[PDB]
């Protein structure tokens, strides 16, 4: 089940494959993909994974799995070779995919993407939404 | 052109100390010399979704000494946009082909930002959106600190009353905290505390805070007395009657405040300022209402004209 | 004097096409080059007996772009005048002593022309009179379509929507009739049908029309895609679920549309233009909206300015 | 590529795979999962195709399908076998998964799970809901 | 027990031709014979989540009619919920713990059928939910009809109104299909025709319909007129004004009337029925409101009862 | 007599164990054995100058399961009074010539103990006075957890939720602790603590109390587990997102519940119980509610009957 070209995103946590396809809308496209969920790892025990042929990903779209898969490793591939290997760093933003938690906030009603700027703290991160400026933790707003 | 000129005024966040210092002196050259032509042939939208007679007639009076003209609304329970049916983002994107300006107060948290998404080159001043910034009010407080005590560094200054919820003390003391050596006493019921985050700010940045049950414990150091309403909803009939003498000040309440000492209060001031302070050299709160203009001025000459107001 | 100076504006069913002409030259020239000083020391009344605060926002800023003086009032719920007690023929003769032009709109069809009946020599322009005629609109909307297609003869226009209950669209049939070789396209759901009456004078004139089930039959051969708001009272909720997909718009439908195109939208489009439209050089209805300005300032400038504008 | 125990979605349309697994949970479990996407089809031009270790679908779980997937086979699969072809049929009725396009239709704001009867026209399914008693076409229901 | 012993009462379509004659049948036995102590010790519901008077007070009285204990509300601006945010599934499954029968109307579609769910063993009976159901007004048409013709089979029935919009209509037409030969006439404004899908219903059963642009065609063959309200809201003023006449009933229009026939009105009627048809004995639309009464009484009787005991 | 009857029914304060027990005992009495009839010839005055769906609809039927009839209203712009300016006393003084029985909510503190100065030898039962007591809300409250617990002593009680301002928790801690070796939780945001008053009136008595920041520390041990309504208002949008995971509870909390533990909520719940809460064996707010039936038949019983015939 290798590849030729394109990018491998392996090692992801168990139950965090899907999550990734809806979020990012990575099945939103002509070109073929291959996806194993709950492999054995043993480098991790459980994990899931996922190939996508002729598609790359900026340092910024890698940077994105950070809050989900910390610890993945992306794979650029080439000619059935593995010629890049990346892990995902905390990004300084965070657009589109995340919900601000104030309910308040004028993002819900309106035709514009969610952001958030992205503060490492010593035991989480905190996100602070572009439009309220309210901050919140990480853990409330992944929480819905 | 000036710093300001075409910028949105959103947050006061994004405003630096130098932007801060050039809206208060072009609010002073024009309070000392009036230009009531300076804004001729411009078009200024007042558009008050959320109502605000007060904050709008201060803006709007603004708008007309400067000569600018002025076209709007306001929100007493009815306009089918920008809220009911529309997208503000649409409304918005039909205000910005009438008007040069955009001044607007909305009920929801970021509103102003969202609509520089869509007023194309129509600047945006952001006369309050929900409990987020209000960042003209926090720019004649801070005018009128300037004004009477000469210097916004090493100042005493104490903030009562509601310190939770008002979005006006909060950005006060994120502006204060852009300059240097300032001193900052809490008087709030337990209640109604300033926010820890508003706390790790000054902590982080070495400023001295501390916190206090009443008025005169301090009253003999403060420059600054800055008053605010507790609504009688943030409270519970009883606890409120138990606990408001706290943050109510009255005229013998002042005698050993320093000479220098101004009494502040964004208003309306119904439960919290006695009317027999009124009389003292220490009340400023009308005085600073009359700021407004001058603040507002500065604003809109800055951000509408290229050239620095001389 | 020009051929509007002093005129009443209340029906598009009253203007040639020789002063249809007029207006639009005026409004491109105003566009072109501002004359901000044409109407000082005029004064409007601005009378929204029915509120509108897109029209009346629009209207206003046109008098303060030519320099004119605005007084003005907008009923939601209450004003004992022009409906409740007084007549509107009473509240009209007062007012054309206070004036210089009447704007109004109001919800009862006939309440405009009423108006020139009691307004003496002061002109009266026709902001909407229920379901009858609303004529600035319809002169923007022909300006917008002159302007993007460079004519308003020979062209392929497609209105979609609630046709039977659009006063917006009656009209500008209408107008587009006055010229020559326009082509029609209705889609609308049966229950909202473009009226027999307005399909009688198209057939009285030779003029080609068709009716169309969806916006593809004819997205190939369209120079103007004009959109129309679907209030869901006007149909029950699941009527409204099982037809909408026909009038509602989206940019995948604009794959093979003519370069030329535009969609146009006298707004709120909340429900029948996705945002996915806004980008495309297809949309339109934004560019319309400001066109708004320079109509409405053509007229004013026309009815109260004895010469012709250069 | 092969599995031992349990069931493989086949010939599945494309850009419906993705449906498949959100519309009906089917990452929700800790058995070993593979995907392919867009894959080449003889018969299709492009297909997707879904294979869950070690569970199966009963007849009308394999009937909620028909809607989506009307074309694919349900393979049931035991010791590298496959010990059971079956392929979509309407069901009588679709639960969970559908919203009721009356938006006053109570079904909107409340605990409870959508419900359609289904019934096939001429040139189109149409679905009774169960709350509002409205019958709509199928292409107004899936309606994005 | 009775076939509808503890059953809910939602859909006319979930009654069958043998439901239907039960409950006419238990009906006229109440009517002819009371039995005001039936449902002593029992407490009902009356829960108008949406507020219809005439609905409330009748079906009230048929409960006070039978001896039991009535609690409720009625609804919008005034009961403590339907504006906070409690489930209606929170709502029925407190009010199922308080009584033995719970009779709503509701503004959404399947609200009865929700509240099934969540009254336990409470039966839970339909007072009308948005466009779907009104069975027991459908129950007292029937009642009505079998009264006065002596059967509901092999009638002449026309419609007359709004044709589209009327719940009221589409139900009794679809009960009127469970039994043989009957014919039905249709006359109505294009805009307001019956829906193609009763129609549909109708073809399905070999049943015959015709459509008639006045009631003089069909008024000698006539043995239910059943005229319905035409809400102005629904039509344009003008195209009411052009169609109206052709749904509205005097008494010069019965001269040629069989002596059996009976005009029914669900009302209110405002224009459809000029007071003069009053006095014929054709009207029948009071008597058919009283006979509300014994519908409905019997609906709680079975509902409620094991044993038909009388 | 009865040690209740004729007894104003005014505050948890003034009602001894001894009295609680009676109340309680006197309920599983009418749930195991009605008596329909013995309140026949009675008429209770429903007097809700302050509405309450709720509250009033058990509250009548209670009055109607023991036969007696009722009059009432149902405030805040309807009632004749509350707008007009008559004494609340005036209307107790009238009202008591009437009934036999005046249950009253209201929306001042005091209120109902007012009335009891007024009605002469009509008893006053509270349905609630602005945030004072609503012990009919208690009392059901306390025998439901006797009814499920078999005891109202050597409880582990867990409060969480809004323990600042809420009235049903202050009256049932009160109530608890008038029984022995009970133990409490308090799990709240620091906002909406329970009060100090309340604390120092449980360590007066030597009542164990402690606060937890989650269900989690004291699910093992719980055996009342009483939720309440965290009104969003009393806390800020953003401060209700950052707290309200530690006050909302879904299945899985229960994972480690004792066989006996069941979870008691007011009503309305809205965010604060998962639906997927409801199926457990724990979930018991809707019993509670159906309680309230039986808690409140046996004070009107108590108060309005000489003899225990039971
Ligand atoms: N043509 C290829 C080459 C490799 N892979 C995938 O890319 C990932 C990383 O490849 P490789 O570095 O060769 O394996 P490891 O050395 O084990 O990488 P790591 O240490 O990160 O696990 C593996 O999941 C492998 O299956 C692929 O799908 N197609
Ligand atoms: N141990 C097995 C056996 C079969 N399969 C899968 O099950 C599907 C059907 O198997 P099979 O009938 O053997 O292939 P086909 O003949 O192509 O079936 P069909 O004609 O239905 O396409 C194939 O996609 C195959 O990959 C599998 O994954 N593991
Ligand atoms: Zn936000
Ligand atoms: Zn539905």
């Amino acid at each position: 089940e290798a590849i030729k070209r394109g990018t491998v995103i392996d090692h992801i946590p168990a139950q965090i494959g899907f999550k990734l396809l809806s979020l990012f809308k990575l099945t939103e496209t002509d070109q073929r993909i291959t996806i194993g969920l709950n492999l054995p790892s043993g480098e991790m025990g459980r994990k899931d994974l996922i190939k996508i042929e002729n598609t790359f990903l900026s340092e910024d779209q890698v940077d994105q799995l950070a809050l989900y898969a910390p610890q993945a490793t992306v794979n650029r591939i080439d000619n059935y070779e593995v010629v890049g290997k990346s892990r995902p760093s905390l990004p300084e933003r965070i657009d589109n995919v995340l919900v601000c938690p104030n309910s308040n906030c004028i993002s819900h009603a309106e035709p514009v993407s969610s952001s958030f700027a992205v503060r490492k703290r010593a035991n989480d991160i905190a996100l602070k939404c572009k439009y309220c400026e309210k901050e919140f933790s990480h853990n409330v707003v992944l929480a819905n | 052109a000036n710093p300001l000129y075409q910028k949105h005024i959103i947050s006061i966040n994004d405003l630096s100390r130098d932007d801060l210092n050039l809206v208060l002196a072009t609010a002073a050259k024009l309070k000392a010399n009036p230009q009531p032509e300076l804004l001729k042939h411009k078009v200024i939208a007042s558009c008050f979704f959320e109502a605000s007679t007060r904050t709008r007639l201060s803006f709007e009076t603004s708008m007309h000494r400067l000569g600018a003209s002025v076209v709007g609304f306001s929100d007493s329970a009815n306009t089918s946009l920008g809220k009911k049916g529309e997208t503000l983002a649409d409304t918005i994107s039909v205000i910005s082909t009438y008007v040069d300006a955009i001044v607007m107060r909305h009920p929801q948290e970021g509103a102003a930002r969202l609509a520089t998404e869509f007023s194309g080159n129509v600047p945006v001043l952001n006369a309050g959106d929900g409990s987020n910034q209000h960042p003209t009010q926090t720019l004649l407080d801070l005018f009128t600190i300037q004004e009477t005590q000469g210097r916004l560094d090493n100042l005493h200054v104490a903030m009562v009353g509601d310190l939770k919820y008002g979005r006006t003390v909060h950005s006060l003391t994120q502006a204060l905290a852009k300059f240097d050596g300032n001193r900052f006493y809490f008087i709030a019921p337990d209640a109604l505390a300033m926010p820890q985050y508003i706390l790790d700010m000054l902590d982080e940045k070495g400023i001295a805070w501390s916190l206090h049950s009443s008025i005169e414990e301090v009253m003999a150091e403060v420059d600054i007395l800055y008053m605010t309403r507790v609504q009688k909803e943030r409270l519970d009939p009883s606890e409120y009657a138990n606990v408001k003498a706290q943050f109510v000040l009255r005229a013998s309440d002042l005698h050993n405040a320093k000479a220098n000492m101004k009494v502040l209060h964004p208003l309306p001031r119904v439960d919290e300022i006695a009317t027999d302070v009124d009389k003292t050299p220490h009340a400023w709160y009308f005085q600073q209402a009359g700021n407004g203009i001058f603040a507002r001025q500065a604003l809109l000459a800055l951000v509408l004209n290229r050239d620095l107001v001389l």
